[PDB]
RNA sequence: UUAAGUGGAAAAGGAUGUGGCGUUGCCCAGACAACUAGGAUGUUGGCUUAGAAGCAGCCAUCAUUUAAAGAGUGCGUAAU
RNA sequence: UUUGGCACCUCGAUGUCGGCUCAUCGCAUCCUGGGGCUGUAGUCGGUCCCAAGGGUUGGGCUGUUCGCCCAUUAAAGCGGUACGCGAGCUGGGUUCAGAACGUCGUGAGACAGUUCGGUCCCUAUCCGUCGUGGGCGUAGGAAAUUUGAGAGGAGCUGUCC
RNA sequence: ACGGGAUAAGUGCUGAAAGCAUCUAAGCAUGAAGCCCCCCUCAAGAUGAGAUUUCCCAACUUCGGUUAUAAGAUCCCUCAA
C-alpha cells in the first residue's frame, strides 16, 4: 500500500538507497500501488559513484511490499519493508544485481529480467 | 402538370386494377398495390390510364405529376423490371452469391452478408460487378444505395463500390 | 459543409434549393456546399 | 424462471478446480411448495405463489404468528398442504410447468446457473450523514466546530427553500436490495442447501428469494 | 392574406414562398427545359510566354466546311 | 459573468474576501459519442455542425481571488445560483484600540506603502427538508398475496491480445 | 460499455411543383453516450382510493339500537434478525 510520500528502499545497484514517490500512475485519483505497479520517484539518498543522482526523477517497479498480497488460492504473502527498482521504461532495469527476495506476482506484467536476476521469488 | 399532360400510360399486356382509395397492378410480375392520393382522379378508357386533377391548385398540380409518374413506374416494372447495376473497384474485394443471399469482403475483421427481400435478384458477373433486377424502382435503388453505403469509393485511389457509370473525383494527396 | 448566415452563389453551377425550412446551395464540387444558419 | 425461497444461515468457503478460494453463502431451501397459481385471464398477469416454511396448525387461544389462523389454513388447505411461514409471488417462471400443491425442490437449480438475490438489508437504525452517505467529515484540528454534521443544504434567497432529495440524517437498514448475476457452486438435496458464491443481503436465519438472472 | 403556432422577442444582410400593382419583352415563321446529331479549321497567326494548339500575360482577335460555330462560348489545362 | 454610469429597496444593521462541507442549473462542449469539409496518403491533426448523459487529479510557492511550476489524467471546460452556501465551519486576508520602518506634515497626526500582535453569539415558532408514527377514509368486517397511474436511482472510462 | 423503438446533425431512394434536375411538398429507409422502454427501488391518501385467494356472519331486530358476540386485533408479559 503505497501512496504518495511513502519511501522506499531500493533493492538494485543502480546507486540509489532510499527513494520518494511522487505518483502513482494507472487512472485518475489513483491512490494506493502495490506489487507489480509502476511509481514514479525522486531519489532522496545515493550511493556515492552510481548511475542514478540525488535530485533525479525516475521510475520504478514495486517489489516486496510490508502489506503484501493475497493469491486466488487463498493464501497471502507480506514481507517487513518496502522496497523497489528502478527502471528503464521499458520494464527493464538500469542495474545488473536485484537484492533480497521478490514476489512472484512479477512474472504477470513482464519484468522477468528482474525475476531472473533475483535470489529466492516467492 | 406539363407531365400530367402526358398521362396517357398505355398498359402493354397488363391489367390495372382500381379499388378506389388504392389501386392493384398485375402483369407478368404482379401484385404492386399503392395506396397513392384522392385528390386526383383516373380513368382507364380502353387501354390507357388517364389521371386528372381538380381546381387547378399547386398542392393537385403537383401530387397530379407525382402520381402519374408513379402510376407509369409502377407499370413499367409490373411488365419489364427494372435493374440497377455497380461494381466493386478494389485490390481484394470481392463478393459473392449465397444463394438468396450475398456476401462481401473488403479488408475488414469480418466479412458482410446482404440479406435479400422479395421481388429482388442479384446478379455477379465476375465477383467485380453485380446487378439487381426486380419491380419496385424504390426498392432497387434503396437497396443499390444500402450496398453501395458498406464501402463508398475512396477519393485517393478509388477503392470501394461505385456504379457502372459513376464519377469519382480523384485527389492526389 | 459551410453553415452562415449569407448563403450566396460562388460558381455558375452552384444552385439554390430549400429543404426543411433551409436555405442551401449545391454545386458538383462539396467545397461550395453551403446552408443557412 | 427458476425462483425459490430460502434462509440465510451463513458464510464459509470452499476450494474449487486448481485450488481456487470460493466465499460462499449457504441458503437453507427446504419445504417449498406451491400454493396458487394467478392467471391472465382471472387475475391479469401469470404468477405462482410459492410458500416456504412450515408452521403450526390453527388452534384456540393462539397469540403468535406461529399458529396458523383460519384464512392461511384456508388457503393452504385448497392445495393440500400446511400453512407457511413467508409466500412470495414469481411471475419469471412459465406458469404451465407448475401444478398446485407441487414441491419446488432445490435441484431445479444446479451448478453453473447464474441467479439473482433479493433480500432485505441488516438493519442499523438512525444514522448520520457520514455513514448513511458517503460523505466526507470536516477537520479535527486547526479551529475547527464542524466534524460529522452536513454542510451546508441550499444556497439562499433564490430558491429560498431546501430541494428534495438533499441527504440528511435519517434511518438507514432494512429496505430489500437485489445482487445480480451470482452463481450457484453445488447443490445438496440431503440437507436441501445451495451455496451461492458470494455474499448476500440480510442478517442470518432472514428470508432470501433466489430467481434465474435476466441476463 | 398568411401555413410560421407567424400571431405570442430585435438588426445589418441573405434567399426564395407566396399575393398585388404597373412597365417591358419572348411565340404556330411553334417559345422555356432536356435529348442526341456540329464543334471546327489556313491559325498561336504574332509578342510565340516552361512547350501551351480555349490559360507566363499582352492577344492582331482575319475568310469560313456552312441552313448554322468562335485567329475557340466553355470542361479544361504539366501541354493535349 | 468585468471595470463603470444612475442612486430605485435596505443605515430603529441586507455579514466583507478566500478556503472547507454540501450541492443545483445553463451550454457558448474539456473528455467520451455521431457527422461534413480539409492545403485529411496512413498515423494524425485543423475547422464547422449535432449533443449537456455521465465524468472532469494530487502536490510546491502563494492571504491571496489570479498566476507560475512539478507529476499524472480520457479530460484536467466556461459561467450562474446575495461575485451559491459563516442562525453549517474556519478567520489566513482588511480593519478597531498597541508598537515599528520609510515618506509626508511646524505639529497633533496621516499614507494605505510595508511589518509583529490582536474575543466570530443564538435552547428552531412557520414554510422547507430527511426519516418515523397516530386518526379517519376507500358501501359489510378481517388475514395474506399483488397490479402499477406515477416518482426516484443508475448512466463514466482505460490498457492489453 | 447490452438490446429495442422514435429522433437530431447528416447520408439517402423514389418524385413532382418547374417535360430536366432536386433527400421533400406527398411517400420509403438509415442514422448518436442524448428522449422513451429495458435494469433496481418506492408506490391505490392513484379521495380515480384498484385486483386475487381465504376466513367470519344475530337471539330480539325498520337486525337501525341493544346486551351480546364470531373471524380478527389489542392491553399485559418474555425477547431481538
Amino acid at each position: 500500500m503505497i501512496q504518495q510520500e511513502t519511501r522506499l528502499k531500493v533493492a538494485d545497484n543502480s546507486g540509489a538507497r532510499e527513494v520518494l514517490t511522487i505518483k502513482v500512475l494507472g487512472g485518475s485519483g489513483r491512490k494506493t500501488a502495490n506489487i507489480g505497479d509502476v511509481i514514479v520517484c525522486t531519489v532522496k539518498n545515493a550511493t556515492p559513484g552510481g548511475v542514478v543522482k540525488k535530485g533525479d526523477v525516475v521510475k520504478a517497479v514495486i517489489v516486496r511490499t510490508k502489506s503484501g498480497v493475497r493469491r486466488n488460492d487463498g493464501s497471502y504473502i507480506k514481507f517487513d519493508e518496502n522496497a523497489c527498482v528502478i527502471i528503464r521504461d521499458d520494464k527493464g532495469p538500469r542495474g545488473t544485481r536485484i537484492f533480497g527476495p521478490v514476489a512472484r506476482e512479477l512474472r504477470e506484467g513482464n519484468f522477468m529480467k528482474i525475476v531472473s536476476l533475483a535470489p529466492e521469488v516467492l | 402538370s406539363r407531365v400530367g399532360k402526358k398521362i396517357i400510360d398505355i398498359p402493354s399486356d397488363v391489367t390495372v386494377t382500381f379499388d378506389g382509395n388504392h389501386v392493384t397492378v398485375k402483369g407478368p410480375k404482379g401484385e404492386l398495390s399503392r395506396t397513392l392520393n384522392e385528390r386526383m382522379t383516373f380513368k382507364q378508357e380502353e387501354n390507357t390510364i388517364e389521371v386528372v386533377r381538380p381546381s387547378d391548385s399547386k398542392e393537385d398540380r403537383t401530387n397530379h405529376g407525382t402520381t402519374r409518374a408513379l402510376l407509369n413506374n409502377m407499370v413499367q416494372g409490373v411488365s419489364q423490371g427494372y435493374v440497377k447495376v455497380l461494381e466493386l473497384v478494389g485490390v481484394g474485394y470481392r463478393a459473392q452469391m449465397q444463394g438468396k443471399d450475398l456476401i462481401l469482403n473488403v479488408g475488414y475483421s469480418h466479412p458482410v452478408e446482404i440479406k435479400a427481400e422479395e421481388n429482388i435478384t442479384f446478379s455477379v458477373e465476375k465477383n467485380t460487378v453485380v446487378k439487381v433486377e426486380g419491380i419496385s424502382k424504390e426498392q432497387v435503388g434503396a437497396l443499390a444505395s444500402n450496398i453501395r453505403s458498406v464501402r463508398p469509393p475512396e477519393p485517393y485511389k478509388g477503392k470501394g463500390i461505385r456504379y457502372q457509370g459513376e464519377y469519382v473525383r480523384r485527389k492526389e494527396g | 459543409m459551410k453553415v452562415r448566415p449569407s448563403v450566396k452563389p460562388i460558381c455558375e453551377k452552384c444552385k439554390v434549393i430549400k429543404r426543411k425550412g433551409k436555405v442551401m446551395v449545391i454545386c458538383e464540387n462539396p467545397k461550395h456546399k453551403q446552408r443557412q444558419g | 424462471t427458476k425462483g425459490i425461497l430460502g434462509r440465510k444461515i451463513g458464510m464459509t468457503q470452499v476450494f474449487g478446480e486448481n485450488g481456487e478460494l470460493i466465499p460462499v453463502t449457504v441458503v437453507e431451501a427446504k419445504e417449498n411448495v406451491v400454493l396458487q397459481k394467478k392467471t391472465v385471464e382471472v387475475d391479469g398477469y401469470n404468477a405462482i405463489q410459492v410458500g416456504f416454511e412450515d408452521k403450526k396448525a390453527y388452534k384456540k387461544d393462539a397469540k403468535s404468528n406461529k399458529y396458523a389462523n383460519k384464512p392461511a389454513e384456508g388457503h393452504a388447505k385448497k392445495a393440500d398442504a400446511a400453512p407457511k411461514r413467508f409466500i412470495r409471488e414469481f411471475r419469471n417462471v412459465d406458469v404451465d410447468a407448475y401444478e398446485v400443491g407441487q414441491e419446488v425442490s432445490v435441484d431445479t437449480f444446479v451448478a453453473g446457473d447464474v441467479i439473482d438475490v433479493t433480500g432485505v438489508s441488516k438493519g442499523k437504525g438512525f444514522q448520520g450523514a457520514i455513514k448513511r452517505h458517503g460523505q466526507s467529515r470536516g477537520p479535527m484540528s486547526h479551529g475547527s466546530h464542524f466534524h460529522r454534521a452536513p454542510g451546508s443544504v441550499g444556497m439562499a434567497s433564490d430558491a429560498s427553500r431546501v430541494f428534495k432529495g438533499q441527504k440528511m440524517p435519517g434511518r438507514m437498514g432494512g429496505n430489500t436490495v437485489t445482487v445480480q448475476n451470482l452463481e450457484v457452486v453445488q447443490v445438496d438435496t440431503e440437507n436441501k442447501v445451495i451455496l451461492v458464491k458470494g455474499n448476500v443481503p440480510g442478517p442470518k436465519k432472514g428470508l432470501v428469494e433466489i430467481r434465474t438472472s435476466i441476463k
